[PDB]
RNA sequence: ACUAAUCGAACCAUCUAGUAGCUGGUUACCGCCGAAGUUUCCCUCAGGAUAGCAGUGUCGACCUUCAGUUUUAUGAGGUAAAGCUUUAAAUAUGUAAGAAGCCCUUGUUACUUAACUGAACGUGGGCAUUCGAAUGUAUCGACACUAGUGGGCCAUUUUUGGUAAGCAGAACUGGCGAUGCGGGAUGAACCGAACGCGGGGUUAAGGUGCCGGAGUGGACGCUCACAAAAGGCGUUAGUACAUCUUAUGUACUAGCCCUGGGCGCUCAAGCGU
């Protein structure tokens, strides 16, 4: 795997390699890149103390850093929000582009037929 | 727990493309109000099968009233409670004019003689004892016996609590 | 200078809601239900109510 | 109070005991309320509860100032851009949730309710399904508002 | 304490208000804002500086933006079920959520590579009246001087090592050191609630026999006072086996009791609902 300076990488920290292992406070956290070396990769990652954020700079080898799929939903969204807007302006019709947070369900009717509702009860200890 | 009522609660899994028209399970639940009746319904249903409230819906809540609340009858309640030791099963008998009155009788009776609360107690089956000699219980047996007639000795009369002083010593023959 | 409750003070309610005069006049808080003979309960609903 | 339910109650504008607010039932909001369930009671209000709340304890946020809803003019200045022109419109927009619920509910200052007449239940700090006064209670919030409002 | 025996030897004025540590003290009122034991870097021990938290002023954009929150997408962890590590999830926890943005096209480079293969600097487009989730809006950003703590204590949760058992150490959160009020008959615990001066109404935690404001209130039962499958011919509630015109009698289960604040209370003023 190859890595740029400025992209988003995520650390996994497997147990196979023990050389220069980050702490358990650094396992499984995502950050950005500022240096790329022969083996180690310079990672900038924020840290949560009290009420604020402080930035720490580290070096992790290529054995545990993977490309981040964090902004994958963005590049899908802007591409799709583009081409629907082309289809909207061509057809002259409006389209809802933003995300709706899944409103509660509306009313409907459930028929009895072919489904006689079974009567249940709790069971004894035996 | 309070003036409970009977509730018929029917519900089923939220349908998917794989399983349209799910199975529509139904349960009878004694509860003080509807939001407790629905909570007990999902509590039991997750106990038997894998359905949960988040992936499930409730299709009906209906009150089951007494057909003849002016008739006096005998009730057999099958029961299950979790103590510190574990879970046990028993069967009580009650004499009331309605099933919710007998469940009211059970909950006070079970909390008194066994110290069991609403969460531990599980209703198994409450059924009207249709015919005599199906009563398996002594203190009900003397009550269903022929030509019951007992006196009321030593009945303390109602003296108002705000009448602190009385001029005549009360009589307990009324 | 002084907020007046429209539920108590009938003049403030009329200032805010001019329909409130003809709501009480034509008695729409007492709208009778639509007439017509109600149907009997289906027999299948009675068995499901009084099921075991 | 841990800081994570603390932030939510600030975001829901519940900064005081006996404080009311209208929120939309939504997967964003419903998960927000479920965290702060050890601190709130909520339910489904009827038309009357919406009506008596706006009419008796309805206050508006006019340039950051809590102005009581006394005349229909003061709704036109603030919410006339969304079609809400009167008090019966602000009740209608809230009860029958319209396209501008967000601007209508943010206009209202949080409802400073009184303590309930008749009191709470004996141990109000349990869930409503276990005999307390906390969490969801659906249509029984109308009785709680009637004692409080 | 006294006696005997033991060790030592001045005073005055000035330098001199010597200096070092370390105590004790440090003088009206009101108003506003209000903390800390924590990050990085040095070197004598004798500890420094800094970051934070804070106060006064001061300067730049305009709640555009931001956020101890949810949701959507995507990492990371163990524990059941589960398949032949994949499966689906709890619980807390990283990253992203437009115009400061996208994609691909075309040139160059001091970098890299078989090669725009990438990276950087330049070209093209589109949406500014849903600009691409919810909720909030008392938005921030940046300088100076000036503090006080910079090394603590308690509780939870997680985690680590270990003891005959102990115990010990970190990190997180809340708090204390710097808090009054109602309760806890009492309190350094805990429960409620945090504070300008008054009137009225309603409550919480706790209570309503008297001391004490409020019920000798209503419904139904039980009781008379360490420790183990313990002893109960005390009582009540439930289960399992056996006899019977050919009502019982054996062992358990559950209550709870005998053994193992004051006044006073017992169809409670005790216990459970």
């Amino acid at each position: 795997r190859t890595y740029r300076v400025g992209d988003i990488v995520d650390i996994k920290v497997n147990g196979a390699v023990q050389k220069g292992m980050p702490h358990k406070f650094y396992h499984g956290k995502t950050g950005v890149v500022y240096n790329v070396t022969k083996s180690a990769v310079g990672v900038i990652v924020y840290k949560r103390v009290k009420h604020r954020y402080i930035e720490k700079r580290i070096n992790v080898r290529i054995e545990h850093v993977k490309p981040s799929r964090s902004r994958e939903d963005f590049l899908r969204r802007v591409k799709e929000n583009a081409e629907l807007k082309k289809k909207a302006k061509a057809e002259g019709v409006p389209v809802q582009l933003k995300r709706q947070p899944a409103m509660p369900r509306e009313a409907h009717t459930v028929s009895i037929a072919d489904n006689k509702p079974v009567t249940l009860a709790p069971v004894a200890y035996e | 727990m309070g003036r409970l009522q009977e509730y018929q609660v029917i519900g089923r899994h939220l349908p998917t493309e794989a399983n349209p028209n799910p199975a529509l399970y139904r349960m009878r639940i004694f509860a003080p109000n509807e939001v407790v009746a629905k909570s007990r319904f999902w509590y039991f249903l997750r106990g038997l099968k894998k359905v949960k409230k988040a992936t499930g819906e409730i299709v009906s809540v209906n009150v089951i009233s007494e057909k003849h609340p002016l008739k006096v009858k005998n009730f057999g309640i099958w029961l299950r409670y979790d103590s510190r030791s574990g879970t046990h099963n028993m069967y009580k008998e009650y004499r009331e004019t309605s099933r919710v009155a007998a469940v009211e009788a059970m909950y006070a009776d079970m909390a008194a003689r066994h110290r069991a609360r609403f969460r531990s107690i599980h209703i198994l089956k409450v059924v009207e004892l249709e015919k005599t000699e199906d009563v398996k219980r002594p203190y009900i047996k003397q009550l269903v016996a022929k030509n019951l007639s007992f006196p009321l000795p030593h009945r303390v009369p109602k003296i108002s609590t705000k009448k602190i002083f009385s001029a005549k010593r009360p009589s307990t023959f009324s | 200078v002084q907020k007046k409750n429209p539920l108590r003070n009938k003049q403030i309610m009329l200032r805010l809601n001019p329909y409130a005069s003809t709501f009480a006049k034509e008695k729409l808080g007492e709208v009778k239900a639509e007439e017509g003979k109600p149907p009997k309960v289906p027999a299948s609903f009675k068995e499901l109510l009084h099921e075991a | 109070i841990p800081p994570k339910p603390r932030k939510i109650l600030q975001l829901l504008r519940l900064r005081q005991i006996n404080n009311g607010v209208f929120v939309k039932v939504t997967k964003a909001t419903a998960e927000m309320i479920k965290i702060v369930e050890p601190w709130v009671a909520y339910g489904y209000p009827n038309l009357k509860s919406v009506r008596e709340l706006i009419y008796k304890r309805g206050y508006g946020k006019v340039n950051g100032q809590r102005i009581p809803l006394t005349d229909n003019a003061i709704i036109e200045e603030n919410l006339g851009k969304y079609g809400i022109i009167c008090i019966e419109d602000l009740i209608h927009e809230i009860f029958t949730v319209g396209p501008n619920f967000k601007q209508a509910a943010n206009f209202l200052w949080p409802f400073k309710l009184s303590n309930p007449n008749g009191g709470f239940r004996p141990r109000k700090f349990k869930h409503f399904i276990e005999g307390g006064d906390l969490g969801n209670r659906e249509e029984h919030i109308n009785a709680l508002i009637r004692a409080m409002n």
